């Protein structure tokens, strides 16, 4: 059976994981003791996609914390779901990075990545058949950008034929939570585009817009933002866990959604997001969900596809629904909005339908999209990058710990060449 | 006596095999536990007929079918479902991984290490036979296993078995609708390798059945169950002459002689004209004169291909029920009188006919109705050139930029194979043009 | 304004293939080449820019070795002296005429000696006291998208095949970090360096024949001429660098027919990926000359990446394709032709 390893790097990754497991358990019935108290049998059948089996019908997941500041460890341990994790997988270091990428790739990461891969291999060889990996990490920081990219570069060198996703929480346009985001992000994309197979750009301003406008939450915290990211993470691994009339997996989505090896950056989305009162004034059907999954305000990418052209789009439904509606509505989108699609791929839409829906819904959905528009994310970074590298603002914190300007110009030119690759398939 | 093996390959294959055996078990009387309450009360006869099923000493009847998906998700529904105690475990879950919508994994990488068991079980099921005639392969262009595994399996069977009717019941890509961006790349490469080894490849399309089920059965929100429960009836109409008695029993070696003039045009179609429900089961006589026209009437075909844009190289009409032959002759004459239904100069006869006395059954929990007479029309046209032309156009639009090719070369493939599979479809699009030009006296 | 100028060369029957009375599938007329099967049902045509009909030594337009040199490489020389850069590609399945076409035999050589000797003669003619000439060579390979150097005498260990890396200097472009650069002014040095190199190349035995190349191999030359003499004194401000890059590439290795798993398939996959990226580069760069806005994917492969400054802008690329006319090599042959065809295309 197919199996996944979930590596978690940085505060964002380790705080998303505590929510992702909190949900996958709920979908599989596991309690915070590791024990099963579900009702159905579908929960335990393909449970090895994420979990492993312990002594007394307990279940222990394949999670690997890789942080370098223990401030985030005890938050996960002393939580509602921390007493199931394997303590040998709680890797931590001391003398943290400092929102530096060189202190996560070269100095402190080179001391700990051996200890981390010694656990990754253990949790791999216990798999009868490994499909791939998962890395939750936030560009803009030190350990999620540096140590995560290092682990990608080494896991792929060790396990190249498999899959290596990454649910990168990319920066935001307006208000960033770090001054040297652009450096840490460009030097991460320089090593992600060459060592990834499908990457999922997530942006927090878009999740704020979703939490405010669609869900009508006046007090949205990060637990609510991670509650959406978890949902998306679940959607891709649904037809791998639960059955369906037309199944899917990581690799089918990779073949369909990655025309070329570099353009694998995706704008995700999940439907039906609605307010807690407006659920009386709706109808959970396929067309309403397709309206949401294609609307600009639901995508977690902080970038409007109305500015660009969908090169390739996917959809992973869940629930007892029709395939005819699934085909017709997506074709209606291909036709009605044909300007926002490519002509040298006539069918720009993939489909995938499970039959076992989430804990309390009669039907759900999921959305992945590869659009030219995401060039705006990177071009912007470049326009930040050379604003600072041209004057060498925060460079001496990167060189002193081991780096050169060459490693910066390499990443700048690669990012800009990728901005140009998405640009030719936008106008003509 | 006269056996036929069924090789379901892929998700579509199993989702159709379940619908087919749900019908073949209800017709003959077999239960999901392989038992028979009715005929044993009498103590004689062969109702659970030995064409598709086997037999044992304790009454258990076992189908002659092999299942394979390279993915557990489908076959485990059989193992955990209602028909778990029927099949021998020859259902091949080798699905440590799937073919990822690429023809390269099903053909070379993930195909090897799995095919030998399929051949071995086919051999074990053939030794039980006493004059088998057939290999009905269910598969799906556009996927990986159905595209690749079918090709490899047929390539091995045509060597190891040889002069046996290796038939195919395939799903053709809808021209607008689809569920894969790299479906044409798989379809073309499937055809290029199967165009030699196969003998007759029937073809359906899920868009046409949708249009039908909303026009005739009046289903606005269908599933794949309602499509496979209609495909099972086509296959039963094909296989009825072996399982049951009948005036003009028509076997499987007779299709490939009547419908396949040349070995490269073995791509016929199918249609089931009485697709009416109980609301409309009344108010209609459902005689042969209506059905034989319905089978030729567009908006009732099962591949969206207008034969008015083409011609007819052959046609086979397999009736079943209270059908008198004279009505069939009158119907065929009426069809020959019409000007829209065009026929080639090199086939004035055109038709083959088959009649059986067993009507179609009614799978309960279904959408069809109980009719006293049903028909299946197989047909070979010059119209299907339009569809291969469309798929080649898509292939060209995508392969001019070499899109999605890295996934294929990553699993043992070469661009030469793409161009080679292209040109051998241009040759076929030229053959369809050559034969459809009337003979120069 | 770049030009590409791909070509073909059909070998004659070897004596072994003669005594079998093997058949002839490749034919010509004017310039166009065609492949007529033994079935004589499907007929093809592959018109080219240049065609070297070496099927006999009797036919008109017999493209001998001197002809192949003087028609392709000599323009590259005349451009390398003009201050431009040049690349040559040598594609061909095993048994097609490749090494004979690049290197040759002692009695009728190939392209490489006729390149280096024309170079040295024009140099020692132009070698005045005012302007000088400095040739610096290198010889490296590629293997599973890893870089390796073929100018070191490995002490016998498991390996000292240093998996070198590619970097991007902004002005001077891509380069290999840690590359030996030997100096040469007499041709007999290059032969010794190549004979120490190609022994260290990568290859293994398989079905069709044993000595089959399984790694691309680049042979690079750098001509720097110190002409600049400033008026006020002995100053040399500007100095012209000319890069020549002759690469012997491998075959495609259709692996559906040849059973191969483990390392051999890992090599074939990478060769096919590199060949596809190279075809994409050339099909975009031929359209570059026609003012159509197109982006060239140099980065998807090390081979096309390290030569971004030798296959773009101001340069003259070239591709020569050696194919057999035998009938047991029709599947292979056609592939090569189609490859070259997608490079020329107009
Ligand atoms: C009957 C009813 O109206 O309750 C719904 C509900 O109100 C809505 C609004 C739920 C609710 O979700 C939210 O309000 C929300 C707020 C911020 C961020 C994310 C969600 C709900 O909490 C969420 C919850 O969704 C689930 O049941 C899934 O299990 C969800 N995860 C969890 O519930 C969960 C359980 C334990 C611990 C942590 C999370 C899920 C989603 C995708 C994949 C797997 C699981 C459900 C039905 C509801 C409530 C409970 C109100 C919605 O949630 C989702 C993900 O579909 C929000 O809009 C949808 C539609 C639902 O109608
Ligand atoms: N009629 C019918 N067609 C189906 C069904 N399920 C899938 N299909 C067809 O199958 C195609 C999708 O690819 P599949 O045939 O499922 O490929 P596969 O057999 O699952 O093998 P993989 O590619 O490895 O997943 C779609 O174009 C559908 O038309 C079904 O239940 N009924
Ligand atoms: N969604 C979400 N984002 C977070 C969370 N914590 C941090 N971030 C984002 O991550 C960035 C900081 O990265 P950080 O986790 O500090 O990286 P690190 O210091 O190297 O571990 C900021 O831009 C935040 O927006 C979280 O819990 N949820
Ligand atoms: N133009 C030519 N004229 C005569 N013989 C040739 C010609 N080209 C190739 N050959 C013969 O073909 C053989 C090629 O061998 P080899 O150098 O291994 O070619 P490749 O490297 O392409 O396989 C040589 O033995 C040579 O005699
Ligand atoms: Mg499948």
């Amino acid at each position: 059976m197919r199996e996944i390893v979930h590596i978690q790097a940085g505060q964002c990754g380790n705080q998303i994981g505590a929510k992702f497991w909190e949900v996958i358990s709920d979908e599989h019935g596991i309690d915070p003791t590791g024990s099963y108290h579900g009702d159905s049998d579908l929960q335990l059948e393909r449970i090895n996609v994420y979990y492993n089996e312990a002594t007394g019908n307990k279940y222990v997941p394949r999670a690997i914390l890789v942080d370098l500041e223990p401030g985030t460890m005890d938050s996960v341990r002393s939580g509602p779901f921390g007493q199931i994790f394997r303590p040998d997988n709680f890797v931590f270091g001391q003398s943290g990075a400092g929102n530096n990428w060189a202190k996560g790739h070269y100095t402190e990461g080179a001391e700990l990545v051996d200890s981390v891969l010694d656990v990754v291999r253990k949790e791999s060889e216990s798999c009868d058949c490994l499909q791939g990996f998962q890395l939750t990490h936030s560009l803009g920081g030190g350990t999620g950008s540096g140590m995560g990219t290092l682990l990608i570069s080494k896991i792929r060198e060790e396990y190249p034929d498999r899959i290596m996703n990454t649910f990168s929480v990319m920066p935001s346009p307006k208000v960033s939570d770090t001054v040297v985001e652009p450096y840490n992000a460009t030097l991460s994309v320089h090593q992600l585009v060459e060592n990834t197979d499908e990457t999922y750009c997530i942006d927090n301003e878009a999740l704020y817009d979703i939490c405010f406008r669609t869900l009508k939450l006046t007090t949205p915290t990060y637990g609510d933002l991670n509650h959406l990211v978890s949902a998306t993470m679940s959607g891709v691994t649904t037809c791998l866990r639960f059955p369906g009339q037309l199944n899917a997996d990581l690799r089918k989505l990779a073949v369909n959604m990655v025309p070329f090896p570099r353009l694998h950056f995706f704008m995700p989305g999940f439907a039906p997001l609605t307010s807690r009162g407006s659920q009386q004034y709706r109808a959970l059907t396929v067309p309403e969900l397709t309206q949401q999954m294609f609307d600009s305000k639901n995508m977690m990418a902080a970038c409007d596809p109305r500015h660009g052209r969908y090169l390739t789009v996917a959809a992973i439904f869940r629930g007892r629904m029709s395939m005819k509606e699934v085909d017709e509505q997506m074709l209606n989108v291909q036709n009605k909005n044909s300007s926002y699609f490519v002509e040298w791929i006539p069918n720009n839409v993939k489909t995938a339908v499970c039959d076992i829906p989430p804990r309390g819904l009669k039907m759900s959905a999921t959305f992945i999209g590869n659009s030219t528009a995401i060039q705006e994310l990177f071009k912007r970074i470049s326009e930040q990058f050379t604003a600072m590298f041209r004057r060498k603002a925060f460079l001496h914190w990167y060189t002193g710990e081991g780096m050169d300007e060459m490693e910066f110009t390499e990443a700048e030119s690669n990012m800009n060449d990728l901005v140009s690759e998405y640009q030719q398939y936008q106008d003509a | 006596m006269r056996e036929c093996i069924s090789i379901h390959v892929g998700q579509a294959g199993v989702q159709i095999g379940n619908a087919c055996w749900e019908l073949y078990c209800l017709e003959h009387g077999i239960q999901p536990d392989g038992q028979m309450p009715s005929d044993k009360t009498i103590g004689g006869g062969d109702d659970s007929f030995n064409t598709f099923f086997s037999e044992t000493g304790a009454g258990k009847h076992v189908p002659r079918a092999v299942f394979v998906d390279l993915e557990p998700t489908v076959i485990d529904e059989v193992r955990t479902g209602t028909y778990r105690q029927l099949f021998h475990p020859e259902q091949l879950i080798t699905g440590k991984e799937d073919a990822a919508n690429n023809y390269a994994r099903g053909h070379y990488t993930i195909g090897k290490e799995i095919i030998d068991l399929v051949l071995d079980r086919i051999r074990k099921l053939a030794d039980q036979c006493t004059g088998l005639q057939g290999f009905l392969v269910f598969h799906s262009f556009g996927g990986g296993t159905g595209s690749g595994f079918t090709s490899l399996l047929m390539e091995r069977l045509s060597v190891d078995y040889g002069k046996k009717s290796k038939l195919e019941f395939s799903i053709y890509p809808a021209p607008q609708v689809s569920t894969a961006v790299v479906e044409p790349y798989n379809s073309i490469l499937t055809t290029h390798t199967t165009l030699e080894h196969s003998d007759c490849a029937f073809m359906v399309d899920n868009e046409a059945i949708y249009d039908i089920c909303r026009r005739n059965l009046d289903i606005e929100r269908p599933t794949y169950t309602n499509l496979n429960r209609l495909i099972s009836q086509i296959v039963s109409s094909i296989t009825a002459s072996l399982r049951f008695d009948g005036a003009l029993n028509v076997d499987l070696t007779e299709f490939q002689t009547n419908l396949v003039p040349y070995p490269r045009i073995h791509f016929p179609l199918a249609t089931y004209a009485p697709v009416i429900s109980a609301e409309k089961a009344y108010h209609e006589q459902l005689s042969v004169a209506e059905i034989t026209n319905a089978c030729f009437e567009p908006a009732n075909q099962m591949v969206k291909c207008d034969p008015r844009h083409g011609k007819y190289m052959a046609c086979c009409l397999l009736y079943r029920g209270d059908v008198v032959p004279k009505d069939v002759n009158a119907a065929i004459a009426t069809i020959k009188t019409k000007r829209s239904i065009q026929f080639v100069d090199w086939c004035p006869t055109g038709f083959k006919v088959g009649i059986n006395y067993q009507p179609p059954t009614v799978v309960p929990g279904g959408d069809l109705a109980k009719v006293q007479r049903a028909v299946c029309m197989l047909s070979n046209t010059t119209a299907i050139a339009e569809a291969w032309a469309r798929l080649d156009h898509k292939f060209d639009l995508m392969y001019a930029k070499r899109a999605f090719v890295h996934w294929y070369v990553g699993e043992g493939m070469e661009e030469g194979e793409f161009s080679e599979a292209r040109e051998d479809m241009a040759a076929l699009e030229k053959d369809y043009e050559e034969v459809g030009v009337d003979s120069v006296e | 304004n770049s030009q590409v100028t791909v070509a073909v060369r059909v070998r004659p029957f070897s004596k072994r293939e003669k005594t079998e009375k093997a058949s002839q599938v490749v034919f010509t007329n004017g310039e166009e080449i065609t492949v007529e099967h033994p079935d004589m049902k499907q007929v093809y045509s592959f018109i080219y820019d240049v065609s070297f009909w070496s099927f006999d030594e009797c036919h008109p337009g017999y493209a001998s070795q001197t002809t192949v040199y003087e028609t392709l490489a000599a323009p590259l020389l005349d451009r390398a002296f003009e201050g431009y850069n040049t690349c040559l590609f040598a594609y061909g399945q095993t048994g097609s005429g490749k090494s004979y076409t690049m290197m040759g035999l002692n009695e009728e050589p190939g392209i490489i000696p006729r390149f280096c000797e024309d170079l040295f003669a024009q140099i020692a003619k132009k070698q005045t006291s005012e302007v000088s000439y400095h040739l610096e060579m290198s010889f490296f390979e590629v293997y599973n998208e890893k870089i390796h150097d073929l100018l070191v005498c490995k002490g016998e260990n498991g390996q000292r095949k240093q998996p070198l890396r590619a970097r991007e200097h902004p002005v001077s472009g891509p380069y290999v970090e840690g590359l030996s650069m030997n100096v040469v002014s007499s041709y007999s040095d290059i032969q010794s360096w190549l004979e120490l190199g190609n022994k260290q190349r990568a290859t293994a035995a398989t079905g069709m024949n044993d000595k089959s190349s399984r790694s691309h191999s680049v042979f690079t030359l750098v001509m720097t001429q110190t002409k600049t003499e400033v008026v006020e004194g002995e100053e040399h401000d500007h100095r012209i660098t000319s890069r020549i890059n002759l690469v012997d590439l491998a075959g495609s290795e259709r692996c559906s027919t040849a059973h191969s798993s483990g390392q051999r398939l890992k090599e074939g996959v990478s060769i096919n990926k590199s060949l596809l990226t190279l075809g994409k580069v050339i099909s975009a760069l031929s359209e570059q000359a026609n003012g159509k806005r197109v982006f060239i994917p140099y980065r998807e492969s090390t081979l096309t990446w390290l030569l971004k400054e030798s296959l773009g802008g101001n340069s003259k690329t070239a591709m020569i394709a050696t194919v057999s006319p035998a009938a047991s090599n029709i599947e292979e042959t056609l592939s090569t032709l189609r490859y070259a065809t997608q490079a020329r295309l107009i």
